[PDB]
């Protein structure tokens, strides 16, 4: 997943 | 006082011994060989599994190959189909038997086990993938095949697949997505509101990362967080070297760091769904 | 004299029932040998010249691996011990249960014999070593690649153990009768290979030193005895292959006696032909475990 | 009459053979499908080996  | 010798019992025993010794010698000759190992390596060799298929090999299984630039030959699993296509398999997940939380050297050199039956988990090793996919003027293709927990399979193909040298941290490269119903997770995924999530979860041109060799686009350590070695960005949308979860479904509560660290392919299933099986395999592009 | 046909009648009737039991035992085992034992040793991806390179490449579990010492040499299977001391140990010899016949001729000792590894519980790989001898051609090639050290470990039937570490170890080729050299001893088992048997003195001790000896099997005499009679041979029928002098202070390749203790009247040719390390337990004790492991010296 | 007490010689041959066969059957465990679970009674051999020499004294 993404890392905000 | 009685006078009976009998003594035929003595002489009959000596003769029974001489005949027993004969039987013992015969049993000895039957116990010389070792246990028979079901695992055998084929004799045909070549630059890769396609070269091996071209030389007439018909059976999927274990073969030595030696790309031109390789210093030594090495063992691989070859998938050979009814059409003479020879796939070199570099990754397999099947049952969670192998730990994929491995370091740089281990991902460089390979780990897990190779089986004639293709029923074992392994990572072939980045150095080998690099050697196979960068043979002089031979465009390569990658196929990713996925299986869910309900027996459905899907694929994703990438054209002009190359893994770079250790000096470029085994960078993943390809020219374009060549299709398949699993979708293109290497293009990243639009997970939510952040306008840059798809850009930061794509995998083309990403260097390889392990916990002890961080080459990603994140301030922290993607590979250490998600317990794997992979071509991390910030961090991923397809993650096949992730943690094996039985039954597929897992959650944030499943993980130590709170992140999706399973065997994911975001274009096919939610990132909280972990694949039952994966295969990453390469073949010369002209075979497609 | 009157009470002489009583026990002497029952002794022979005991023996004949013992021959019937042995007759049955041997016959039953023969039926079992109609088909072989099997393994499925799926091969670790990680490979190298030997077990030291393998552990440097991240192969950190003790199991069977494929090694290729030289591009001229066909890759072959070995058990790597990655846990003892600093790991990186290539097992060349192992005994643990008497499951393998070590009373073999020249060619079997030349080529190697026995089981490299077996499957543990329900695992798809072979993490347990079998009983085997790697083979003299292979052992010679490995020791001659560079400076090589040797670890010999043994265990008795009570669970006590000792070791013999030789910092330097070399085995010459077939042309040189696989001649052995060892040096830089340390350990607890006693320096049998360099010093001979600790219970003997003078000439009698000297004639048990294995260092410098050639290899002999029972069909190929290269021992210390130069007399031209078949009766004077260190390795007799079903005897192990070893670097015999006149004759030995140690024989890792001897016959596996169960329980450890054995006597001259249990031995086929009346000799101390067991899994022996005189410097620890004497000539009439046969080890429960015995093994030999090599590694590039640093 | 017949003082053939050389049953002590056949007793010695049986002891060696029992041990030799025990070793040889055991060496089949690494070759064959099944390994015969068996033992050697050296105690029984020596108890009646203690005799003979006893009744001939
Ligand atoms: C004087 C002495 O030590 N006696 C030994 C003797 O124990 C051994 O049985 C014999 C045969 O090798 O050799 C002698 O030298
Ligand atoms: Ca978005
Ligand atoms: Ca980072
Ligand atoms: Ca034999
Ligand atoms: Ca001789």
């Amino acid at each position: 997943g993404h890392r905000p | 006082s009685s006078i009976r010798y009998l003594q035929e019992i003595y002489n009959s025993n000596n003769q029974k011994i001489v005949n027993l010794k004969e039987k013992v010698a015969q049993l000895e000759a039957q116990c010389q060989e070792p246990c028979k190992d079901t695992v055998q390596i084929h004799d045909i060799t070549g630059k890769d599994c396609q070269d091996i298929a071209n030389k007439g090999a018909k059976q999927s299984g274990l073969y030595f190959i030696k790309p031109l630039k390789a210093n030594q030959q090495f063992l691989v699993y070859c998938e050979i189909d009814g059409s003479g296509n020879g796939w070199t398999v570099f990754q397999k997940r099947l049952d969670g038997s192998v730990d994929f939380k491995k370091n740089w050297i281990q991902y460089k050199e390979g780990f897990g086990h190779l089986s004639p039956t293709g029923t074992t988990e392994f990572w072939l090793g980045n150095e080998k993938i690099h050697l196979i996919s960068t043979q002089s003027a031979i465009p390569y293709a990658l196929r990713v095949e996925l299986e869910d927990w309900n027996g459905r399979t899907s694929t994703a193909d990438y054209a002009m697949f190359k893994v770079g040298p250790e000096a470029d941290k085994y960078r993943l490269t390809y020219a374009y997505f060549a299709g398949g119903d699993a979708g293109d997770a290497f293009d990243g995924f639009d997970f939510g509101d952040d306008p840059s999530d798809k850009f930061f979860t794509s995998h083309n041109g990403m260097q390889f990362s392990t916990w002890d060799n961080d080459n990603d686009k994140f301030e922290g350590n993607c590979a250490e967080q998600d317990g794997s070695g992979w071509w991390m960005n910030k961090c991923h949308a397809g993650h096949l070297n992730g943690v094996y979860y039985q039954g597929g479904t897992y959650s944030k509560a499943s993980t130590p760091n709170g992140y999706d660290n399973g065997i994911i392919w975001a274009t096919w299933k939610t990132r909280w769904y972990s694949m039952k099986k994966t295969t990453m395999k390469i073949i010369p592009f002209n075979r497609l | 004299i009157p009470t002489n046909l009583r026990v002497l009648r029952s002794i022979l009737e005991n023996l004949r029932s013992k021959i019937q039991k042995l007759e049955s035992d041997v016959s039953a085992q023969m039926e079992y040998c109609r088909t072989p034992c099997t393994v499925s040793c799926n091969i670790p991806v990680v490979s190298g010249k030997e077990c030291e390179e393998i552990i440097r490449k991240g192969g950190e579990t003790s199991e069977m691996y494929l090694i290729q010492p030289d591009s001229s040499v066909k890759p072959y299977r070995v058990y790597c011990d990655m846990n003892t001391e600093n790991g990186g140990w290539t097992v060349i010899q192992n005994r643990q249960d008497g499951s393998v016949d070590f009373g073999r001729k020249w060619d079997p000792y030349k080529q190697g014999f026995g089981n490299v590894a077996t499957n543990t519980d329900g695992k798809n790989y072979c993490g347990l070593p079998g009983e085997y001898w790697l083979g003299n051609d292979k052992i010679s090639q490995l020791t001659r690649m560079g400076p090589t050290e040797l670890l010999i470990e043994m265990e008795d039937w009570k669970g006590d153990k000792v070791k013999a570490h030789y910092g330097g170890f070399t085995v010459q080729n077939e042309a040189n009768k696989y001649q052995i050299s060892v040096n830089k001893y340390r350990g607890t088992a006693g320096n049998a290979l360099m010093d001979g048997a600790s219970q003997l003195m003078g000439e009698n001790r000297t004639m048990t030193i294995h260092n410098g000896m050639f290899f002999s099997t029972y069909d190929r005499d290269n021992d210390g005895w130069l007399t031209s009679d078949p009766r004077k041979q260190c390795s007799k029928e079903d005897g192990g292959g070893w670097w015999y002098n006149r004759c030995h202070a140690a024989n890792p390749n001897g016959r596996y006696y169960w329980g450890g203790q054995y006597t001259w009247d249990m031995a086929k040719h009346g000799t101390a032909d067991g899994v022996v390390w005189m410097n620890w337990k004497g000539s009439w004790y046969s080890m429960r475990k015995m093994s030999m492991k090599i590694r590039p010296f640093f | 009459q017949l003082l053939q007490k050389n049953v002590r010689a056949q007793l010695v041959d049986m002891k060696r053979l029992e041990v030799d066969i025990d070793i040889k059957i055991r060496s089949c465990r690494g070759s064959c499908s099944r390994a015969l679970a068996r033992e050697v009674d050296l105690k029984d051999y020596e108890d009646q080996q203690k005799q003979l020499e006893q009744v001939i004294a």
